[PDB]
């Protein structure tokens, strides 16, 4: 997250880190056994890390659980990034407490101007690299679809929306992919892609979670 | 050329996948953060792989 702030330590019990070799993507806990992330984060061997604020210090609330099933959207396209969403089923259920808890699936579509919270352990710099131990947060509004398409001509599919600022300086970045965009107490977005990070007229592009609520519910039910 | 004499590309995707690339100036393979999509062929899973090609 470029241009954000350090998140309060007890405030994002739904944020997860995906770890295989390194911390490589984020995600969101949506039920005791299931996490939502980006299809481009797919790997076969994933440890899901719950209850974290600082990815380098044990605070006492960590639960690190292997991924048993990893299910990319059945119409994911890696060349366009269409349908960039995935589900992970944990090998054991998470234990729900103050620091490990679920984020609600959306019950209405996201509208332009709605204020959201984007979070992750991604790069904090547009110049060079500084990957933070503590989780970062960005307050950002949903942009108009017209602004989104004008920023990325011919690249915005039905699965995608833009959240952030056309002025540069405030955006998600590398290592943030898969992580949450939360608006009105519900998961509306998954961090996906952008041209650079926090560059002028290149807002972040996010997967519109509201389009997949039935897929998520059906997938969970079929893999129970 | 495509494998060894083009500079590293992060790409548009926002994961952080550690990859290796050959830097002609340095004469070695070096780690970089790959975003997860697009990018170019100077992009190896290991140092060994990278040196063998380059
Ligand atoms: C290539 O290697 C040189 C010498 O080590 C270093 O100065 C330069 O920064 C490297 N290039 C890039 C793009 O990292
Ligand atoms: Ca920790």
């Amino acid at each position: 997250i470029v241009g954000g702030y350090t998140c309060e330590e007890n405030s994002l019990p739904y944020q997860v880190s995906l770890n295989s070799g390194s911390h490589f993507c984020g995600g969101s806990l949506i039920s005791e056994q299931w996490v939502v992330s980006a299809a481009h984060c797919y790997k076969t061997r994933i440890q899901v890390r719950l209850g974290e604020h600082n990815i380098k210090v044990l605070e006492g609330n960590e639960q690190f659980i292997n991924a048993a099933k990893i299910i990319r959207h059945p119409k994911y396209n890696r060349d366009t990034l269409d349908n960039d969403i995935m589900l992970i089923k944990l090998s054991s259920p998470a234990v729900i407490n103050a620091r490990v808890s679920t984020i609600s699936l959306p019950t209405a579509p996201p509208a332009a101007g709605t204020e959201c919270l984007i979070s992750g352990w991604g790069n904090t710099l547009s110049f060079g690299a500084d990957y933070p131990d503590e989780l970062k947060c960005l307050d950002a509004p949903v942009l108009t679809q017209a602004e989104c398409k004008a920023s990325y001509p011919g690249k915005i599919t039905n699965s995608m929306f833009c959240v952030g600022f056309l002025e540069g300086g405030k955006d998600s970045c590398q290592r943030d992919a898969g992580g949450p965009v939360v608006c009105n107490g519900q998961l509306q977005g998954v961090v996906s892609w952008g041209h650079g990070c926090a560059w002028k007229n290149r807002p972040g592009v996010y997967t519109k979670v509201y389009n997949y609520v039935d897929w998520i519910k059906d997938t969970i039910a079929a893999n129970s | 050329h495509d494998f060894c004499l083009v500079s590293k590309v992060v790409g548009r995707c926002r994961a952080s996948m550690p990859r290796w690339w050959y830097n002609v100036t340095d004469g070695s393979c070096q780690l970089f953060v790959y975003g997860g999509c697009d990018g170019n062929s100077n992009n190896y899973l290991t140092k060994e792989e990278c040196l063998k090609k380059c």
